[PDB]
């Protein structure tokens, strides 16, 4: 069992919030990478305004891609393009012919996947970029590839991200270590898109309870000075 | 003239319960744990309710319905994990609140002893259905294993087991009634709270020196409703610290993955609150033994006023049994470690001696050394 | 172009938590090749050699992304 | 009286600050949720509709 | 002192109290988010979208 | 149960102090600090050594059936 390292993420702190540019560039990554085989069923096009996009730039987004719209007058189904409120595209019908296409296993939907393993972002950083070559006395069927991370070892994804497998927009080199940064940071806000409202409730829950605790603890000692501070005497005849 | 608090029927009840109630002047921070219980469960009353209002119980629709309530519903992620993060608050609650009750001897109240073993059992029963409901893997395959325990029963398991499933395993109508009873169960353990208080106020509460205190008694109202706001908002603080610094502490990652009937996980542990009674099932070979054990470890508790052999009520002056005490508290911890463990050397023998220890302490080892104290006194 | 993450791996290589491990792994692979037919395997070595190699790296490798 | 009494104030004060945001949030998941405020909400067009045309 | 002016002044009656109460739950609400706000901009200075967004 | 009838009690007065004649956090560290480690020393030998026990089980148990999961050559 290899368990991943801590990487020290930007949202990392307690207080620390994600970094959107990284969450934007993730998004890159992700919808011209990873999209081809992984959906992403409970993220649309509208959670990116405000986040790494603007409403124009995802409403384009969205136009980029055709989905499937309801039947017509006529009973047909038909295809349009996009739009904000359209989730992200599934890239296959159903699950067998995602496990059809990548010789039996069905990648799995993104929107939880941090969340869903343990190890988190860093498991995820540690599986894209722990691709090496299999041990002495370790063989894997054709298909599968040595990760030291994946449990088995033996996972049935190829190494997908590379030095310069996509370009990013700001200009960053694509490097692989780069790639995967910024596509984990785009998948921990996909499983957890209140992490950054979450952490400035938390900052102000703390400042309230620093406030608040001092003053009941204050009340509660005003109110029982009297039996603190009471005198007994006994007298008996 | 009259005071409308004393003489109107429903204020009187409301001032003989929290008012003008004669309360211990000597009650510790350890008492404040039944007004948090209180407390929790309306928590728990109220963001269930308001996740009900988004909540849909088919299993086409439950993991996506918890989605759609913690991404899209206006707060909806504050309420999610609010209520999750409060029922483990509910559970720490209630096992300090029964280990004070161990402590100093309060279960000698029979009745309010009795009538909170029951409340244990039922909020044990409302947090397992409820922690099904989102339908992820560990919802159902927890459910799987627990319900399953049940075709132990000699001559009507399978039978019974079926039934509470409604089908030939875990599924669409298993995860619909409990729902149901999700939603129904806390209003019951209300009504069980409201009795429970009832008869406690019958005596009122005992203290940390054992020894009644009605020469010593103080009204309820200015002294204990603000010690228990304190002792509220301190809990508020660590509740709050859950659900806005670690959401998923207490958790697992594997309920974020929706249901799988063909896989299952390489880990099918309860919640943490379980595992103390997780591994004593697990500790015994035999599958009934096992469920009659792990059935036991919380039947015992009815015991305990019949297992008392000192002179003396609570622990405060009895420092052999103090010992014991928190050896039991320790046994408790390495049992829930044990049961968030593999089945696997070490932790069988280790789980098989916690198991063992946790009956001989509460059966054994504190009657005797109670029996033994008795002596050193020289009664 | 050039990655960080392949420096940052060397750099963190020259460890001696890795200069132990590589070559106990070395010896793993000396034997499981010697022997003809076995169950081993070098999986553990490399996994203790990964386990180091990666803490310095999660160390030092943000630092250049 | 003052002193004691600020305290009190203060407290109440915060307090209220806590309620109310509790409160306003539970009022805000009754509320429309973003996805109701996303599909429901318009469906604006250009004039893409040519002359006598009923799309 | 200035605390026996307050009480005198705003504490002393319970409906000038709660009046008081009121007012200042209004003000402090504004001040503290507003505080609180720029210290949580400040610690995550650059990473938000509102110190980015003005690119695109 | 009601105040006015719950004991006979004779020959005992209580002097207190308003509230507001008072502090609330007298002595709070001078007093405060010494009260809780004598509290502290009191009951820490009834208290600690099973969470002693606890953390070596626990260290023990982890560190061995990690221990279990090397190989071991052969
Ligand atoms: C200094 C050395 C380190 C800190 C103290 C260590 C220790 O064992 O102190 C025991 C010592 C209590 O001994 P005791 O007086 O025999 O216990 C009476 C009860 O604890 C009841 O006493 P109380 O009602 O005044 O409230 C104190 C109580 C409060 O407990 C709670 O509020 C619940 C905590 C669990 C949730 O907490 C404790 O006594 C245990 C520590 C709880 C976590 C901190 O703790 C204190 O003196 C109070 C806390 C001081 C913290 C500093
Ligand atoms: C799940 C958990 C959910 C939450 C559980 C809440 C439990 C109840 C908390 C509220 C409550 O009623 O507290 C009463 C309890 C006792 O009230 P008190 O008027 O301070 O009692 C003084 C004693 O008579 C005699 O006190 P002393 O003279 O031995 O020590 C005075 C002072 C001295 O402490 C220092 O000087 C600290 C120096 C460092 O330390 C304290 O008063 C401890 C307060 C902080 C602990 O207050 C606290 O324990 C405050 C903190 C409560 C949170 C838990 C801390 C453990
Ligand atoms: C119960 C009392 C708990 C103690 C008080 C904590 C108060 C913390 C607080 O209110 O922080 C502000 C936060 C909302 O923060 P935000 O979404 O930025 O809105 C600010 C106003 N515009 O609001 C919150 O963090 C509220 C968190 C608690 C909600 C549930 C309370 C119990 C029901
Ligand atoms: C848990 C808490 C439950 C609520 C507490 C129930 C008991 C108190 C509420 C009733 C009350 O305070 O009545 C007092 C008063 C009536 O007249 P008064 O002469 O002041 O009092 C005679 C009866 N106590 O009431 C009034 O005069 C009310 C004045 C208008 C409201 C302000
Ligand atoms: C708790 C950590 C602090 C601690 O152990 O403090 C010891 C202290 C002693 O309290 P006292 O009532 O004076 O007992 C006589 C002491 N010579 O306080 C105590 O011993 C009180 C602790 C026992 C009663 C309160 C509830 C404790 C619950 C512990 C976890 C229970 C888990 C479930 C057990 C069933
Ligand atoms: C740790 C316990 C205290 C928590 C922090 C303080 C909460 C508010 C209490 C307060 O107003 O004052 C606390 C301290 C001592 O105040 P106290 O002893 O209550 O009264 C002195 C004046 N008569 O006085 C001060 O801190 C300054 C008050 C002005
Ligand atoms: C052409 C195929 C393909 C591409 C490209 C691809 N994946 Fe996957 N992925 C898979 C398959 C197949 C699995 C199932 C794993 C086996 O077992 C998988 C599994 C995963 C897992 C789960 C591993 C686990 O622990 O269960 C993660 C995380 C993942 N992919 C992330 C990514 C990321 C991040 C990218 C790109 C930036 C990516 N994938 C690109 C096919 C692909
Ligand atoms: C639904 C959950 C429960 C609630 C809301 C609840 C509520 C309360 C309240 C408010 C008190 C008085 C305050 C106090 O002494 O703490 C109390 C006392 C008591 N409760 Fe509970 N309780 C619950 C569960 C239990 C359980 C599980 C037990 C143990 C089996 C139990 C046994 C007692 C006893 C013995 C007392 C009296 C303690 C004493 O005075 O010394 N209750 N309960
Ligand atoms: C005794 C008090 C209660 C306890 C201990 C309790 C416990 C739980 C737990 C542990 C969960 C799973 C949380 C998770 O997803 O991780 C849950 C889910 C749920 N509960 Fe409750 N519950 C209580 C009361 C209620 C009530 C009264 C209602 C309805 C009015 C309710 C409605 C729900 C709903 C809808 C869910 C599913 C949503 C979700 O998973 O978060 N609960 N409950």
């Amino acid at each position: 069992e290899l368990h991943a390292p801590s990487y020290p993420w930007s949202h990392r702190g307690l207080l620390s919030s994600l970094d959107h540019t990284s969450i934007r560039r993730g998004f890159q990554v992700y919808k011209q990478v990873c999209s081809s085989c992984h959906s992403m069923d409970y993220v649309a096009y509208r959670h990116l305004v405000g986040v790494c996009y603007t409403e124009e730039e995802a409403k384009a987004l969205a136009e980029e891609v055709e989905v499937q719209d309801g039947p017509n007058e006529d009973g047909e189904m038909f295809m349009r393009p996009g739009k904000l409120s359209d989730y992200f595209p599934k890239p296959y019908p159903n699950p067998e012919a995602a496990r059809a296409a990548n010789n039996g296993a069905l990648p799995p939907d993104l929107s939880y996947i941090v969340r869903a393993r343990h190890g988190g972002e860093d498991y995820v950083f540690s599986l894209l970029t722990g691709y090496c070559e299999p041990p002495t006395g370790v063989s894997l069927r054709e298909g599968l590839y040595f990760n030291p991370y994946f449990p088995g070892q033996a996972i049935a994804m190829a190494p997908p991200i590379y030095n310069e497998v996509l370009e990013f927009d700001d200009g960053t080199p694509a490097t692989m270590s780069q790639v995967a940064k910024d596509v984990c940071t785009f998948l921990r806000w996909a499983s957890e898109p209140e992490h950054d409202h979450r952490k400035r409730m938390g900052l102000k829950m703390l400042m309230m309870m620093g406030l608040l605790l001092p003053l009941v603890y204050a009340m509660k000692r005003h109110k029982w000075s009297v039996l603190k501070s009471r005198k007994l005497a006994y007298r008996p005849p | 003239m009259t005071n409308i608090r004393k003489s109107h029927p429903l204020m009187k009840i409301i001032n003989n319960a929290f008012i003008d109630l004669p309360a211990p002047s000597n009650i510790s921070s350890w008492w404040n744990f039944g007004s948090l219980l209180g407390i929790c469960l309306i928590l728990q009353i109220l963001t269930g309710l308001f996740l009900a209002m988004h909540y849909t119980s088919d299993t086409t629709t439950a993991f996506s319905s918890v989605t759609h309530i913690c991404r899209d519903v206006n707060y909806g992620w504050v309420i999610r994990y609010l209520h999750a993060n409060g029922a483990s608050m509910f559970f720490i609650c209630l096992f300090i609140h029964v280990g004070r009750g161990l402590y100093y001897g309060s279960y000698m109240f029979l009745e309010t002893w009795n009538i909170g073993v029951v409340l244990l059992f039922t909020v044990m029963a409302t947090a397992f259905m409820g922690y099904v409901l989102p339908w992820g893997q560990m919802s159902f395959w927890g459910a799987t294993v627990i319900t399953n325990l049940l075709s132990a029963i000699p001559y009507i398991g399978t039978d019974l087991v079926e039934w509470i499933w409604g089908g030939f395993s875990v599924d669409k109508a298993t995860l619909t009634r409990f729902f149901a009873f999700h939603f129904i169960l806390p209003f019951i353990i209300t009504a069980l709270a409201a009795v429970h208080l009832l008869f406690l106020h019958e005596t009122g509460s005992n203290n940390p020196t054992g020894i009644s205190s009605d020469m010593d008694k103080i009204p309820f109202h200015p002294y204990y409703t603000i010690k228990d706001i304190l002792g509220a908002l301190f809990m508020m603080l660590i509740l709050l610290i859950l659900v806005l610094f670690s959401p998923d502490l207490l958790g697992d990652p594997d309920n974020y993955t929706p249901a799988n009937p063909l896989n299952t996980p390489p880990h099918i542990k309860p919640e943490w609150y379980f595992l103390f009674a997780y591994a004593i099932l697990r500790s015994i070979p035999n599958k009934l033994g096992g469920v009659l054990a792990l059935v036991a470890s919380i039947l015992i508790l009815i015991l305990m006023p019949m297992l008392h052999t000192s002179k003396q009520r609570s622990m405060m002056f009895r420092p052999l049994s103090q010992c014991l005490f928190w050896m039991l508290v320790a046994d408790l911890i390495t049992l829930t470690w044990i049961g968030g463990q593999p089945v696997e050397h070490p932790f069988i023998i280790i789980g098989q001696l916690a198991s063992i220890l946790y009956f001989l302490i509460i059966l054994v080892l504190m009657p005797i050394t109670s029996i033994i104290e008795n002596n050193l006194l020289k009664w | 172009l050039v990655d960080p993450l392949t420096t940052v791996r060397e750099q963190c290589e020259q460890i001696e938590k890795c200069i132990k491990a590589r070559e106990r792994l070395e010896l793993c692979d000396q034997r499981v090749s010697s022997r003809s037919q076995t169950e081993e395997d070098c999986t553990e070595e490399l996994f203790d050699f990964l386990h180091a190699r990666d803490h310095c790296v999660a160390h030092k490798l943000f630092n250049s992304l | 009286k003052g002193f004691s009494y600020l305290i009190t104030a203060t407290t109440t004060v915060g307090v209220a600050y806590a309620a109310k945001n509790a409160v306003s949030q539970f009022v805000s998941s009754m509320s429309a949720s973003a996805d109701v405020l996303a599909m429901s909400k318009i469906e604006i067009k250009l004039s893409d509709i040519p002359e006598g045309k009923n799309m | 002192t200035l605390t026996a002016r307050l009480y005198s002044l705003l504490f002393r009656r319970t409906s000038t109290f709660a009046l008081t109460i009121a007012v200042g739950a209004l003000f402090f609400e504004r001040a503290f988010d507003q505080g609180a706000d720029a210290i949580y901009e400040h610690i995550n200075q650059g990473k938000l979208w509102k110190h980015i967004k003005h690119k695109y | 149960r009601e105040f006015g009838h719950l004991t006979r009690m004779r020959h005992v007065i209580t002097y207190s102090l308003s509230p507001f004649e008072q502090r609330a956090f007298p002595h709070y560290f001078t007093k405060g600090i010494p009260n809780v480690l004598r509290r502290t020393r009191a009951c820490i030998l009834r208290v600690a050594p099973p969470f002693v026990v606890f953390y070596l089980v626990y260290t023990w148990g982890t560190q061995e059936f990690e221990k279990s999961k090397r190989k071991n050559p052969a």
